[PDB]
This record gives C-alpha cells, structure tokens and sequence, in this order.
C-alpha cells in the first residue's frame, strides 16, 4: 500500500539511522539497530562537545548568540530522531492506513492515473529537498574554507572547522584537524539528513492526500453524469455504488490526514518552537552584519533553512486546506440539477463537510499554512526592526 | 395607529429629539442648537490650532474640541437623515405592538424586561450627560486662573482681559445645554433599538421552539403557514438590523476614531494634573467615555450572540415528527441563522467587543506616546 | 444526576471553605456555615497584614512589584470563593442540569460506558489538581525555609515567612515564628484549594459535556445502520425514536454547556484579568532573573502556575470545541446513502447545527481555547523580549 | 467579450507603454513591439541612473532615505512592466473567458442592464484613476519648480531637477536641464501609467464579476417566483432551464474570479512587499517632518500614493467579498416556500456554496480587503509610533 509509495523515502531516512526496523527481512533487522545507536551516539558526543564549546565562550554575547544559533540548529534533528522512536507505533499505522482501498469499476482508471500523479510529485519532492541537503553542506564547507577561521579578544588563530567545537586534540594540526573535519562533515549530512527525511515523508503523506481528493472531485463530475436520466432500478443501484464509492474514498483521506495531523503536529509544535528561538536570535545576529562579507552569508544561510523548513510544511499544509475547499467547490461546480434527489442529497451532505477545510495543527496550537509562514516572517522583521532602531 | 412617542423604548430619545427638533419637528430651536454649537466647535478648533505652546491647556482643549465635534457630527447626520430615522424607529412602535400583543408568558416577560432596561440606560444617559456637564462648567474655577470652560479663540479678540471673557463664559454655559443633549440621546437610541432588536430574536426563538402548540399535526397546510411565518419573521430581523447597521456603522466608524482619540486625551490628562480635584473631574469623564464605548459594543455584540442563539434555537424544535419539507425548511433556517446579524463599524468591521478591547488598546498605546513625548 | 458524580469536588469545596450549603444534612449546614466564615476572615484577615506590608514596600519599584504579584495571586482565591456564594444559584442548577436524562433502550450500554468513562476522568482530573497543589505548597515551603531572610536597602534581618506580610508580634523569635508559620500554611493550602477546586468544578462540567458528545457519536454510527435496514411501520418508528433519542440528548449537552458558560464565563474574565496583570508583572521581574539561584525559582513558580491555570481551562474549553466539531465529522462517517430520507434529513440537520461548536466564552470578551493560552503566551513572552532589549 | 468592455483600457495600456501584442491588425505588430522596446529601455535607463545617483549619496541617512523612497516608487512600475510579459498567457486567459456566456429567454433584460452598468462603472473608475495619474504629475512638477535646489553639507546648488539623478551631461546649462526636464516628464507618465493601467484592469475585472453576482441576485428573485406554482411538465422543464442558467453563470463568475486571482495574484505580493519597504522609509522621514511646506508635501504625497494603490486593491477585493455575501443573502430572502421541490434544493445547494466569500489573495499569503488596508494603516502608524518613542 501507502509503504511501496514511499519506499525510496523510507529507505533513505533507514539509510541515515533514522531506526524504523519494520520494512525489510528479519537479517537486516540486528545491523540496522548498531548502526542506528551509533549514530545517535556520534551525533550525541559532537554536540555535548559543542556545549562544552558554548560554555567556554561564554564571555562575549556575540560568540554567546553563534554558538547558541548553532545548537539550535543542530538541536532539530537530534529532537527529530529522538521523537520518531517513540512514537514509532503511529508512524507506522499511518504508513499502513491505505493497504485495503476503494474500488469501483468506472473510477478506476482516475484512481490510477491520479495515484502514479502522487507518486511522481512524491519522488519529485524527496529528489528536490535531497539536492537542498547537499547544496546547505557543500555551501557550509565552502564558508569554512574561505573564512579566515581567527578569534578577535589581540587576534588569535582558530582551528579551521565547519562547527566551532571544543575538540581534547589539537584540532589544528594535521591528524587533528583532517580527523574533525572528516567528523564534521559526516555530523552535517547526518543530521540534515535526518531532519529533512522525516519532513519530507510529512509532506509526502500531505501530498497523497492532495492527489487522492483531486481524484474525488474529478470522479464528482462523472459520479453526477451518472445519477442523471427517471431512473430504472438497475440505474439507481449503480448510482448508489458510486455514491458508497465517493463517500468511503473522502472518509479514507480524512483517516489518513487524521493521523499525519497528530503524529507531526507534536512534530511540529516543538520544530516551531525551536525555530521561534532560533530566528529571534538569527534576528539580533542580522542586526550586527555590515557589508557583504562572510558574516552575512552565514546569517543569510541560516535564516534561510529556517525559513525553508517552516516554508515546506506551511506550503503542503496549504495544499490540504485548499484541496479541501477546491473539493467542495469541485461539488458544487457539477449538473446536480439535471440529476436525481438522492444525488442532490449527497451533493448537500458533502457541501456540508467540505464547508471546513482539512488542516494539520501544532499540536492545536496553531496550523501549519502560509498565513503561518506570514506570520512568523513578520514577527521575525518587525523584531528585526525594532533591534535596528534600539541600536 | 401606533405612535413613536407611544412606544416605551424610543419615546425618550424622540421627546429629547423633537425637543430641539431634530427628528420630529421643524422649527427655529434646531438652528438655535446646531449653528452656535458649531460656531462654538470651529472656534475650539482655532484656539486648539493656536495653543501649541504649552501641552496642558492644548490637551484640555484637543479633548473638548473632539467631544464637541463629534456631537455635531451626529447631530448633523440626525439632521440630515431624518426621514430614515422617523421611519426606523415608526417600525420599532408597529413591531413593539405586535409582539405585546402575543399572549405568551415568557415573550411578554421578556418585552418588559428589555423595555425597562432600555428606558433604565436612557434615564440614565441623561442624568450622567447633565452631571458631566456641569463638571465641564465647573472644570475652570479650581485652577484659580482665568479659564474658560472650553478654549475658544476668535481672530484678533481678546479672552482673558476686560469684561468680555465673562460674557463667553456665560454664553458657554448656555451652549452647553445643547451640546450634552446633542451627544447622549443618539447613544442611548443606538443601544435602545439594539435592545429593541434582541428582543425580536428572542421573540422569535420562543415562537421557533413553540411553533407547532396548539398546531393539529395531521395537516401539513397549518404548520407550512407557520413555519412560512417564521421565515418572514427571521427575515424582518434581518431588515430592521441592516438599517440600524448602516446608520450606526457610519456613525460608529467616527465613533471609532473620536473615541480613541477622546480616550487617549483623557488617560493622558490624569496622568499630569496636580490640582486638588481636578482629576476626580478628569475621571468623571474616562468614566462617561468607556460607558458610551461599551454600550456601544456591548449591545451590537449581543445582536450578534442573540442572531446565532437563533441559529441554536432553530435546531430545539419539534422538527423531528415534522413532514420532510417542514424540516428543509427549517434546515434553511438554520444555515442562514448561523450568520451572526453584524453592525458594522464603517461596513469594514463588525461591531464586538474585540474592537471596544483593541480600542482601549490603542488608546493606552497614545496614552503612552505622549508620556514619553511629554517627559 | 451530575451531582452523585461530582460529590468528591463539591466535599471538598464543602471543607475546605465554600459556601456549598446545599447538598448534606440540615444539621452541620450551622457549624459549617460558621466555619466557612472564620475562614473568610482569616484570609481577609491575613491579606490585611499583606496590604500594610506593600504601603511600606513602595520605596522602589522590586519589592513593590513582588508584592504587587503576591497580592494578584492571593487574590485569585479571595475572589473565587466570594464569587461563588454571589452566584450560587446558577451554579445550583448547572449542577442539577443532569438529572433526569433521556433513555433509549439500545442505546442503553453505550450511554452507561461513556457515563463511568466521565466519572474516572472527573475523578483523575481532580486528583492531579489536588497534586499539583500539595506540590505547589510544599514547594513555596521549601523555598522559603531553603533562601536567607535578609533585605538590603545595608543588610537587615527578616522573619524566615512563605509572604512578606505585617505582624504587631516581634516575628522573629520563637513563639511568633511559629504562629507565622501555622498561620502562612493554612492561608496557603486554604487558598490554592479553594481556587482550584472552582477551576476543578467547571473542568470536571467539560469533561462530562464532552464524554456525552463522544457518546452521541458512538450511536450515531448505529443509528444510521438501524436506519439503514424500504422501511415498514415498526421500523420507521423505532428510526424515529432513535433519531429523538439522539436530538434530544445533543440539545440536554447544549444546555449544560449553556449553563456552565453563563456561571464560569463570569468567573474567566475576572480570573483572565487578573492573570494578565499578574504575568506583566512577572515579565518584569523576570528580565531582572540572573543565574540559577532561588530568585529564578519563585519566578518560574509564579509563572508556571499562571499559566498552568490557564492551561487547564484552555485544555478543557479545546476539548468541549474539537468535540462538538467531530460531532459534525461523525455525523458525516455513517452509512447515510443507504438509510432514508428521514435519516438523511436528520443527518442534514445534524451536520448544519454542528457547523458551529460548543464554546466557553468569559462573558463574551473571550473564548477559552488553546487559541487564548496560545495568546496569553505570546503576549507575556514579547513584552519580555521588549522590555530585556529595551533595557 | 470582455475584451470588448475593456477595450479603453486596453488601448490605454497598449499605446503607453504595456506590450499587449494581442488586439490589434498585425501591422502594428512589429512598430508596437519596437515601441515596447524603447519605453522599456528609456525607463530602465533613468532607472539606473537614479541608482547610481543614489550610490554616491550614501554617505548620509537623509538623502539615503529620500533615495530609497524614489528607487521603490519607480520599481513598482519596472516590475509591473516585466511582469506583464512574462504571464502573458494567463492574462489573455483572462480576457475571452466570457466570450461564450449563458442565455436564457427570460433574465436577457437582467443581463443587459447590469453589463451595461459594469461598461459604465468601468469607464468611470479608468477616467478616475487616470485624473489621479495627471494631478501626481502635474503636483510633482510644480513642487520641484517651487522647491529651493540647495543641499546642505555648506550650501550647494543642486541641479533644479524634478527626480534626483546623476547625468553625464551638464544638467545646470539650458541645453541638458531642458532634456533632462523632459525626459523626467515623461519617465513619471509613463511609470504611473503602466502602473495604474495595470490596477485598473485588475479592479476592472474584478467590477465586472460583482456586477454579475448582483444580476443573478437580481434574477435569484423571480426566478424563485417562477419556480412557484402543482406544475405543469412545460412549467417544470422551464423551472430547471432557470436552475442551469442561474448554476451555470454563477460558476461562470467563479472561473472568472479565479482566472483574475491567477493572473493578478503575485503581482498583489510584489506590490505589498514594495510598499511595506516604502511606508517603513516614509514613517523615518515623517518622523523627520517639522511642518515644512515642501518637505511635509513630498512625505504626505508619498504616503498618499501608497495607501491610494493598496486601498483601490482593498476596495475592490471588499466589494468582490461582500458582493458574494449579499448574494446568500439575497438567495435566502425570497420566496423560496412556495417553489417546487427541484426549486428549494437548487436553493439550499446554492446557500451552502455562498457560506465563503470570492476573494483575491496575494498567492495564498494575505487577501485583498479593506481589513487588510486597515492593518497595514495600524503597522505604518505603529512603526511611526516606535520611531517617535525611540529618539
Ligand atoms: C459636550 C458633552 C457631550 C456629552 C456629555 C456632556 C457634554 O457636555
């Protein structure tokens, strides 16, 4: 079912030590675990070294901001992939809500035309934000590279390295520094990795839905040609199967965005937050960039993910609310009238429902749309603004 | 033939408005009210204009040069509407009528309840509109200079020397009598046709749950008439809304802004007077201000409220046992009942009490501009 | 009816203080009518020594505004259980709403379930307040005995007492500490029992509301397959006594909830007002915080009880809305298609009046929701941010 | 079809500036198009010279303000300019979508009256803007010939020039301040003339759908009265062809709407992000105003531009809003008992379809309301209150 679909996605965040030991044979089952706990334990030790680094720096307020931009940074996919274990139980209902689907003989052709439709946006996402995590690597290398990597207390030569990091080597000289900069690299690409993977299967089960209710209302249109003349009763069965058919199809999509809706809406609740902090300090570190040089690349970079991720849910989270609306209006915009009274009726009822549009919450606590993206950018300007002035 | 002065509700605010002849009558007391009133106003406005000087005497002025302008702007809206007024508050008599004469329990306790709410705020509009005044009049003597009730300057003429400035005082005070009575009714009429209005909902609401006593239920032709007749009733609530709506929406969007403004300028005054007490004075008037705001919003919040509980009371009916069409119709009740029956601030923001708390949001905001300008 | 099921929170309501003199035997309604009063004034009596206190504290702007947010929260209590006694008649027929419920008799098991389902939640709910409040007491217990008595204007000894209050007694030496000490405890235990019994009450409504809402669901699935099962008499009429059952239950819900908005909606604003006061202030004292020490852990306390308070009347006003509309979504999950015009009408009907959820407003200024903490939150954590940079 | 309506402001935007390579002989195809060319290059030309004027006054905050102020005025018409051709298509599509409409013997009258009084309101607003146009540049005219050329470092003489610019040429002898002078004239018509051609199609459009949502109100009426008897099989086929008509030409106004909201729906974000960057600079240089007659004059000119471009967007997108509304409106308030049973569903089918209101979105960020010129009037006076506060 909905676990073929999204087989690349599911083996790509495996690949990563994103656990979820439930899609292959028994044999890969034990490996899969050591790989999984040494990663988490990689990851782990990078950032406690990192800590140690804050508090090291801890007596300036710019080098203060940095390091604590840096952590929270590094702190959403450690939040990531701690949070999938544990709710792993409802990542996997969800992933196995669409094995026994609908079926109808004359909306079957729809069905899986819209259905390869899904797919393809699917692969289209994962490919696109793949590229995304390899660009934010390759670029955060090259900003190190160039970077003339040096303290200003007197001047005093920092080791050259991507995260600024408290290391018992050297961490200047050769082994030392080819050994972080190796360790370094693969941090980056596992924790982007891990990060976007579980956004993206976010996004590709809000993409699913987005298909399957496009498929609803283009079936709508041909399900009311059918219920038209009045009717023999042979006519009035069939209309009464297509009927069934729309019905479970739409109850199905509201099962399925029932359950992305809880599982990554606490998901989202504490991504939000974090990213609240981070752009408030992001915002302070804007205040201080002058002129094109390095500094502002990096400030630039890194509201730029931010924005990016929050952009990503808040787009596919649209796309529901719409595709909801779109469904209603899809129910509306057909002949009702040149069909039957139980038709209309059905028309009615699923008016009725479509009235509220579907949508994924924060954990109640807000909705992830692009009136959310609005939201946070003005907070994020107008607290820039008003840092500007201050100062 | 039932009369605006017959009906309880309205007959306050139409006496004081035919008093001065402004809705009812036309006569030589409406220009006497409204041009030295207003000449009254401009000439604030110049003094306003000329005292930049110093921040008190510009604040006291700014404050009563806006009370008095938008006293003559309701004044002149009234005026100038009257016929659209006349024949508001004539529907309100027929309506009034119409329900008393029903002859169930609860409509009937509900008519006298809301009756004597409304004349209850009107009487009181009044008695608080003549107090205030007389604090306005009686503003100037503790400050122990030559003050004048309201700031008023006139090219090239000199205020505070010889004996004219007593000559301004006095007429002041006469032109206060008018003034006060400019501003209250008109508010209290809001908040009495509101009332006016919520009674009507709820009448129908009763006659909504109750529709089908004393209805035979094996004759489909009695309850269509009545539920036709509920139709037609919810409908006439909608009507009479509506024009309230447009009336005070544009009123209300002034109001708005003059409140804000009038808010604003009170906060700060309390704030900076020294006086013995001047700002006992200065609270009489925060206090008349919210009073106003909150009837105001108060009232258009709850036709809001009182035109969805109509939508609720659709639903606990005896629709269950009722023929399918009964029942559509009803469903149609509802769908359109769950429209709350807005009035709108300027047609741009429904009326509630969101916007009477961003009001005094707004005003605190000013309020504080001007003490970090003033110190 | 709903006061059997309500009897532990009204008992303790009755003992610790409220004037609930309605539901035990004639005889102790004298004492503890009496007994109610002595505990008014006493903590009348204790609020006078805090009141003197804070005219001396107004000597600069910290100890003015620590006793500015003791008074607020010892407020709280005082105007709750004055509030009560004002309103004790609505309060009477909101919790006498519940006695004479409808019957159906297949729908007899499932009314049963959700009624012992809302019993336990009621009584959950009333132990983890009454948790969090021993927690809370002993807390302020410790922090007081844990911190030094010392005020700097120089340094002078205080008495070591939960509250800076004004005693004619010396205070300092043994006898007077004592008393202090007795006396503090019971105004602490008495007060925060007094308050989150009320806020227990009105949460313990919601819970009861919405187990109902949840039942009306669970039948009107069933329902809908009775009416599915075109019709003869017998039929038609056991359809029409279920679809009664059901309409007459959901109007029994709206006015329980009608009922409990009136009562508590009063209660909210007053209680919303005074801690948006109280968290301004808190947003002061919290941009003084420096370190870990004991001064960030009273007001972290202060704050987390605040908001801990509003939490729980937003959790429950959420909870009483998201029902009412999966009301609405239930009532679209049935098999209508297969059913009849009178149960599709009814399900019409159903669905339109559900268009609009079941709220709590406090006295129409608001709606408690996880929208309003959500609000609240924000609010106190910008004012914050402003007023720390504008420092 | 709407071509046809809209043909004076086609032409206006043709002939000026505004490529439209769609409505006309193939002979003026090509000079058109070199025509294009050169308007484009002579405005991107004075662009860039502005820029670079504004690249050596950098030094100060003033004159880099007032610079900054002038750069994004006159990008609102570069944008618009290039922004045109690039979606060509969509706008086309557009126009000619109601080259084909419905009919009916009965609502032709209903149906003339009102395309008659769009055509009528069409022209009104087009000469209403376009007065509006010539009064900005007549008054920019005369306040830079009023205005003192002196720049104060010092006292300089600037060059009497109507847009501060830096020119190869002499720009103070007769020969390069009379080009120049001419070339400025001619840069601010045909800026604002793309502009405010560009708007006006847009709330041209957008008048013509609300005068077809007040012609099927208008026949809503009798078209209920018609349904009303008990029919007749003739009466019965022409109450259902007055359902299709009404449904058809109802979603006839909603592929409109949405076309409009397509083609003009990102150029509505473009424009609100210039004027967000526009009012923030004019609330700095209010903030500089001391009631000087020519400085205050440019500032309040500047604001009035501003606020006038999003309050056209804001009154016509308010009246496309409550024009829908007053279509569920006018669809209940009729005499909708008495008609036939097809008759009451077309109705209840209707009311729940007018639930929402059409409206235009700034690509799904914000809509185009007049709340949304309320907010962005309390930001500018915020911002302006922030300003004042923290000298
Ligand atoms: C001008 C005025 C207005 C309202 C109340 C009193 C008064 O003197």
């Amino acid at each position: 079912g909905l676990v073929a679909d999204l087989l690349p996605n599911i083996r790509v965040m495996q690949g990563v030590g994103h656990f979820m030991f439930n899609y292959y044979s028994e044999g890969k089952k034990f490996p899969h675990r050591i790989y999984c706990i040494v990663t988490l334990l990689l990851l782990l030790l990078q950032y406690g070294m990192m800590a140690v680094n804050l508090m090291m720096e801890s007596d300036d307020v710019d080098d203060l901001t940095a390091n604590t931009i840096t952590m929270l940074f590094f702190l959403h996919p450690i939040v990531k992939m701690i949070y999938f274990p544990v709710r792993s139980k409802i990542f996997y209902k969800t992933l196995a809500i669409w094995n026994n689907p609908n079926s109808h003989p004359l909306f079957a052709e729809s069905n899986a035309r819209f259905h390869a439709l899904a797919i393809t946006k699917m692969r289209r996402l994962l490919f696109c934000v793949a590229g995304a995590t390899i660009f934010s690597v390759i670029s955060w290398t090259g900003i190190t590279f160039i970077e003339d990597s040096v303290k200003r207390i007197t001047i005093i030569p920092i080791p050259r390295l991507m995260i600024r990091t408290f290391y018992p080597f050297n961490a200047m000289s050769g082994a030392g520094h080819v050994f972080a900069l190796i360790y370094q690299f693969y941090y980056l690409v596992i924790s982007m990795a891990v990060s976007n993977s579980l956004d993206v299967l976010f996004c590709s089960w809000l993409l699913f839905a987005c298909e399957q209710l496009q498929h609803l209302k283009a079936i709508m249109k041909p399900l009311m040609e059918l219920s038209a003349t009045g009717l023999t009763k042979k006519q009035e069965m069939l209309v009464r199967s297509a009927i069934k058919y729309w019905v479970e199809r739409h109850k199905h999509v509201v099962r399925l965005v029932t359950a992305v809706g809880d599982a990554y809406g606490v998901a989202l609740l504490l991504h939000m937050l974090t990213t609240t902090i981070t752009l408030t300090l992001l915002a302070y570190q804007a205040t201080k960039v002058n002129g094109v040089n390095v500094y502002a690349a990096t400030v630039i970079g890194y509201l730029l993910y931010t924005l990016g991720q929050v952009f990503l849910f808040c787009i596919f989270g649209n796309r529901l609310i719409e595709e909801s609306s779109s469904v209603m209006e899809a129910a509306y915009s057909c002949h009702w009238y040149d069909g039957s009274e139980e038709a209309k009726t059905f028309v009615q009822i699923v008016c009725q429902q479509c009235q509220k549009a579907m949508s994924i919450s924060g954990a109640k606590f807000f909705t992830v749309s692009l009136d959310l993206f609005a939201s946070v950018l003005g907070a994020v300007v107008t607290y820039f603004m008003v840092l500007v002035q201050l100062k | 033939m039932a009369s605006i002065l017959d009906c309880p509700i309205v007959s306050v605010n139409a006496r004081v408005w035919r008093f001065w002849s402004f809705v009812l009558k036309h006569d030589a007391m409406r220009y006497i009210s409204i041009i030295p009133v207003t000449v009254m106003t401009f000439f604030m406005f110049t003094d306003l204009c000329r005292s930049w000087g110093n921040i008190q005497e510009l604040i006291i002025k700014a404050y009563f040069a806006v009370l008095y302008f938008n006293a003559v702007l309701r004044t002149l809206i009234l005026v100038k509407d009257r016929k659209l007024y006349e024949n508001f508050m004539q529907g309100i008599s027929n309506v009034y009528f119409e329900i008393s004469h029903i002859d169930d329990h609860k409509i009937q306790s509900l008519l006298k309840s809301y009756t004597v709410r409304a004349r209850m705020l009107s009487i009181s509009n009044l008695a608080l509109g003549a107090i205030i005044s007389t604090c306005f009049v009686v503003y100037p003597i503790f400050t122990g200079e030559r003050g004048l009730p309201y700031g008023m300057f006139i090219p090239g003429l000199d205020s505070f020397r010889s004996p004219h400035y007593e000559i301004i005082y006095i007429v002041q005070v006469v032109l206060t009598f008018p003034g006060c009575c400019m501003y209250i009714p008109f508010t209290s009429f809001f908040a009495s046709t509101t009332l006016f209005g919520l009674v009507q909902i709820k009448t129908l609401q009763r006659q909504l749950q109750t529709f089908k006593d004393n209805i035979n239920s094996q004759d489909k032709e009695k309850v269509k008439a009545k539920v036709v007749k509920l139709i037609e009733d919810h409908k006439r609530i909608i009507t009479y809304v509506s024009e309230l709506n447009s009336l005070v929406t544009y009123i209300c969007f002034v109001e708005f802004l003059s409140f804000g403004m009038m808010l604003c300028a009170l906060l700060f005054l309390l704030n900076v007077i020294e006086n013995h007490a001047q700002i006992v004075i200065v609270a009489a008037y925060i206090f008349m201000i919210i009073s106003q705001i909150f009837a105001f919003y108060w009232h258009a919040n709850e036709v809001r409220e009182e035109s969805m509980n109509l939508a609720e009371a659709a639903y606990s009916g005896p629709w269950v046992e009722l023929d399918n069409s009964i029942k559509k119709k009803l469903l149609l009740i509802i769908l359109r009942a769950q429209q709350p029956l807005e009035i709108t601030v300027g047609n741009v923001y429904p009326m509630t009490l969101e916007m009477f708390q961003s009001l005094l949001n707004a005003s605190y905001s000013y309020f504080t501009l001007l003490r970090r300008v003033y110190n």
